[PDB]
């Protein structure tokens, strides 16, 4: 579960040796960014509906076909304008998660992982959810070090989109 | 396993909610006093050898029957495991601290390891002994305020203490 | 070889992944860590003579037998006194080389992987070099973290010893 | 694999030395830009994905023999292998600067990579046009000013270019 | 595993007979019917995807606690998985119906299921209601009469919801 | 590579045995089949122009946004256009080599094994291709066995983007 | 046990993959062959008396020895006799079961695999077996595709044993 | 490997085209006279044993010094793989005849065979002439007339012979 | 495993004892009859297949229900395997008696086979009775006084005994 | 290759180690049984002609029909009588083999591995070979050690027969 | 369990094998040997405490520091000197029982094994226990082959501790 | 690997020969002297560790510049293994010698030992010097006529010096 705690015990482990100062290092810088990580998570948290809401509309006025095109994977109804704000609101609150542990791992654990074949399956496009993470970005509103490292999660978000 | 973010992570994603303000600042705090942590350690893994080796020695000595022959700990072979296991346990229980979260000293080291022993004729018990008498060491060694910021350490010890604990416990 | 930047990478490319936050929060930590690294190797460079000097001198008060048995393992010649010397040298260049590192690598590779034989082999005494050790470390006098750190590699290669 | 400062460690302990006041100066320069590299680092590894299929479609706008029935990149198998290999080049290429040193890339990369291609029958001259397109887009992705304290990154943008150009050299 | 034939002559082995005139007959006209059963194949391997995607989703609009956070099909990791598997009993089921034998599918694929959901903690009433709805509809697609000579297949159709059944039958 | 004589001979290679009369009936299935099959193949070929343009007609019908939408992965300007045209091309060809093949050979290797990453690099949506070879299905006015196969391959491709 | 029906679903599964075109093929090819396979195999269990006998005899004419030395793996006294008919008899219902299952399957499960040990251990010569089988070949008296199949197996029985 | 249809459908692909209305002409000239194909495979296979055999037998009397103690067929380990080798061959071919294409021999038999015999010791001119012995026996055996529909099969054993024909030219 | 010394050894060291004068002695008495021993190893041994092939014979004709289509020792396969049972249990038998200990015997070769037997289906009591033979006939072979020495054996001949009698004892 | 001091070294090698005690008893073992053990060879040696002769006429008087049964896997022939001697031949000389080197080794590498295929091929009966095996036992006339050892190879054949 | 008969035992069921002439050489071998291996085992047994007794004093003349240095690893105090005649008793004892089983097997189970981490861990010297074995070489007082043998084990000792 | 009398047995057999009594003859005496062999045998192997150890310290005074930093033999890593490999030298000569066969060692140790080395960048001429130091205090140790029953070792000595001057004579 990729986070710097986690990440240097499991190398320790895995050389069956004691943490050495390299890990308390590691600890180190886990524990002086959280500072930034944390604040961030709260901002990201609170500003989580007009961010949702906000980044959900961005999509459908990039890819306008979405909201009328008949059919469950498309968003004309209320039905699935409502899984669409469900979706992007998983992936803020991954976001914040990430945030809060220092590493994509929960990203990873919870959504990036099997994305692939939810996608293929049932028809989602990956660029609707790509564009959704580029509007988060643009209007967090984050400031210096909460900004560089929140943009970090949602830039690998959108990686694992292509 | 869990490090103590992630382990919060973990209870708020299958509530589908995001980490409340109450936990965050739960969590802000155990971030500031970092540095004790690291410090409880480097101080116990800086003296493994010494915590093992004394522990050891104390408990064969306060039960030769372990090391007389028969016993579960004569030959060097056996000697040389048992030695190990007190090393490994440790080991776990360092991780334990580091992580802030029990679970890979649960997973990796103590699940199991209570039917291992029975299976193979170790003295749980003994073992406890063994660690139980790690525990005070390693407690000692943390504590001490030679040659380091002042402050209280008393709830990291708390916890320290809870994780030999529960090694302990498995294996009863 | 166990130094935070190489641990980092290396975990990385074990599970064929882009660097992600996690490893930059390591090298962060290492970064950090550096400054008081690199002075204390610089402080431990300087005392070099008087440490070598002073730790041989102490091993050899512990252990006087050292100093008169005769053959080769001993040090009752001038032959010995300087392998003596040598060897404790090589302790305190690796201690200043796992400052610069930030990590107990350039010692795991240089000197404890299969210290165990040659002692064995040239019938030496681990408990003489425990003592050298402890010796360097209530004599470098060094502060702060640079002390914390320093201290760190010498009762490593302690703990490599029992 | 070397790091910077092990790469200076090793070659210190092969003479016997400690290491000279010079170098731990020079040592802890490279130090004090740490947070430079860095930005380098999360700059080209959030872009990965736009760097290389932007990289690989104009190549092969510039060739399309590649893509053609029978060229080395028709057929999705293939498409695929070598946008992975665009992808790899560039992993490794942020290891190095990650790392301050060549080492991981050229050890667990580059070396015999240029004997795999001949073997395979793929075109070396091309990887590297490849290369060196995503050179050219990692190179303005660090420097632009945007979004970033304002400094001089020039130094670290020239290291950063020797890395990539190593990678294209490696398979002509 | 055994096909329709082979399933005869293991019972004719173990009583050392040859296949009686009365048994060489019945599997001569399973032979008649040979068309069929393999359009029955064709026809739901090649829905296989609208046949799994359809009865999940109709599946989760009926059970919507089975992918709220915390149910068995929240996370990405699951889903997927939950699909899989979706398509695996699929799987196994044409295998059937393509040699005219349970076996296959009892085998490789129901046998222990029951016991790996249980330790998982999977609904396997909820297993059994999506393989339910792909029975009704691999059913409909085999049975529609478009495109195809015209005949009696009802027959084959209520071997082929043996199959689907048993799928079922085995997970609650 | 996926063909009822390959398939056959590899098996055998497999378990170090001769070819036995299983494997004849292989071939004899395989045989007995390609009547229909180049007959199929051949008609696909004559048709291959009308065909395509066909496709890629539906396409752009069932998805408007495709032909106007700016940007490399769609088909507002002609270079997309001819894109399109090539792609749904291949599949055809890929369609009629499974036909002589015998099986689903050719377009595995060819085509689909790697498709996945194909279409998440350049944003290319499965649900385009998909609509190309259901219209292909409903045009290519085969009869009987030549139908019920070519349709297997163009309901296979279909099965393999979703 | 190697038939058509079991190979193709068995390579299937073992590629993880639904059955192709490509089984279907198979599949084909056994439906086909199995008219005449099955109206083989009751031909030669009306004829299993005669051909029995026949084949026994045969058998003792080639190597009248088997008649006539004394001990446990020849048929000089009736209880001898009674094995090689039971024995042949084998053989022959093998043949049967083969013709219906369409491959070697029944007859490899049953009888190849281990005949090897059998015959070493109990001093059976592998000859004599051969002689039965080339008699069976010359007086099922079968037509075309039931003949060139049954003889098939008969001569696979008689590699198997040389 | 390819098949005389997949070994076209490569040749094509790396073109662009489609196969000409004069290529599928030929393999479907070459899928009509299927029948004797099989035949051919059949009649061989179904005499492995004697056609191996006999020409061994033949070898071994043409050429003593073989296995005349120190030659190369000298000892049982070794005359069962010479045994072997033969067969082996032999059961390439008809894999060859099976899928009309030379490949499934090229590719898993002949290539590097040459090498293995020199680096061994193994006389390949020896090899040859046995695996002409085989041929000779083979053809025999397929054009006999008795027992089968008459026809022309001289298109078939011209192919067959081709076969045999390289294995040899393999090893010399 | 222990041989008959190491037996002795592995008891005396977890009392922490050397051997005693009285279990020296009774060694060295052991020791003088080594040539007996041998020679009983040798002689079942070099008959083994006799001893095997006989008593299955016996069997089989006593039993045949066993060996009637459907009963365990029917098929080739099956029939095979009984045969290597049965030659496994006399070579375990003989490695006892060489090694004057039990242990080799009901470690690698009794231990656990009851409930394999159970498992598959196969009759213990008709092993058993397998078994039994061999130990007659291996008896037999022992006792014959052509061609050796004469002297006593019948201790040596009452330990065969035991070995065959806990393997049978161990499949009922 | 089964020899008292090559599994013996064979053995200390695999487990890394020097020759202990343990394999100084083996050689002795072996050095101490060679003197039987060599006499034996010579004697074998010496009376090679007489019993390799009596040893296949034992096999054709036990077995007739080898000698009048038509082709090429009998005696019928002088052709035939050579190859029968020859092989008798090797079964003497691998025993002789086997004496000098204290083990069943020779016969191992150079008859017994493959000898089941060979027999199986060329249809040639392990009873004859063992018949051939049989006299010679009874016609060596050799004395205490060298009968018990010569024997115990003669028997190995034997048993490798069935 | 290294001894002559269970090796010998050993490799033969790694090959399954049935037990040849070879492995009766081995038994004959350590059979021979015994004898002097057995009265070797009892007089070093009657001899057992002017051993020990002789092996410490002679570990403490080599090595004065031992009996005055503070500290549990030395043996200043009577708990010590326990401690020490122990353990040389363990070390007569394994030896003892090499003879009596006829290889190093015994000593290498229960004390060769782990002694290494046994010896850093409590911080023991290899070199006086390389000189209780030096003295009960010299002291055994053994004739002939009782003496070759254990002063093999010894000697085996010896070099397990360098 | 062959012994000496394996050895022999092999060059008979690609004779077709049995072994003439002159080699009998010969292998008789070789037999003969067993004893010494086994002498020479066990007094190297109970002296390994002086053996090695002495001479690796002469080699090393000998030679200052193999353990000065930066030489081969720097470093705790290569002095193990450089140490290592001296014994291992040594524990080959000593299977030749019991075995009397070069092969041993010539095989499993000697053969593509010059070419490791040459690829390391470890100096041969200095291992050749190593094993020599070894072969002259194996020598004196095996002629030593302490504690063993008079006799003449010269042709064993002869023998065994052989063994080393090839081990020395393949690394140069
Ligand atoms: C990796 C090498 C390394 C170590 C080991 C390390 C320890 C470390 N301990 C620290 C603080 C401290 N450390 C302690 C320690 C203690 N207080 C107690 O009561 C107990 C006696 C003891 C157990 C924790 C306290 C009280 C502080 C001050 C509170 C804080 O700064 O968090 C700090 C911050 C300030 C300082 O004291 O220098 C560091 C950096 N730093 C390092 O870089």
């Amino acid at each position: 579960m990729k986070t710097p705690l986690t990440d240097a015990v499991s190398t320790a482990d895995s050389q069956g040796r004691f943490l050495s100062s390299t890990e308390i290092q590691v600890a180190f810088g886990r524990f002086r960014q959280a500072k930034a990580g944390l604040a961030a998570a709260n901002a990201l948290t609170s500003a989580a509906d007009a961010l949702i809401s906000g980044a959900a509309q961005a999509v459908y006025n990039s890819f306008p076909y979405t909201t009328c095109m008949q059919g469950p994977n498309y968003a004309a109804d209320q039905r699935g304008k409502d899984k669409c704000a469900r979706d992007i609101g998983y992936y803020l609150r991954m976001v914040t998660y990430c945030l809060i542990a220092g590493g994509t791992g929960p990203m990873d654990e919870y959504l990036i992982a099997g994305i692939d074949e939810v996608n293929r399956t049932f028809e989602l496009s990956p660029s609707w959810y790509i564009e959704a993470l580029k509007y988060i970005k643009a209007n967090h509103g984050l400031a210096g070090d909460a900004a560089a490292e929140a943009n970090s999660y949602l830039d690998y978000a959108i990686n694992a989109l292509s | 396993m869990f490090d103590a973010f992630t382990k919060v992570a973990a209870q708020a994603d299958t509530r589908g909610e995001m980490v409340s303000v109450a936990q965050i600042d739960a969590l802000s705090q155990m971030v500031a006093e970092a540095n004790k942590r690291l410090d409880a350690v480097n101080r116990i893994t800086a003296n493994a050898s010494t915590v093992v080796s004394n522990a050891a020695r104390a408990l064969f000595a306060e039960q030769p029957q372990l090391i007389a022959p028969g016993g579960n700990a004569y030959t060097s072979n056996r000697m040389a495991a048992c030695l190990r296991d007190m090393e490994i346990i440790l080991r776990y229980v360092t991780y334990a601290v580091f992580a802030g979260d029990a679970s890979a000293l649960e997973d990796r080291c103590l699940n199991g390891l209570r039917e291992t022993y029975s299976a193979l004729g170790t003295p749980g018990s003994s073992v406890a002994v063994g660690v139980g008498k790690m525990k005070e060491a390693a407690l000692a060694i943390v504590n001490d305020p030679a040659g380091i910021t002042p402050g209280d350490c008393s709830a990291l010890a708390s916890e320290i203490a809870g994780y030999f604990d529960r090694a302990a416990a498995a294996v009863s």
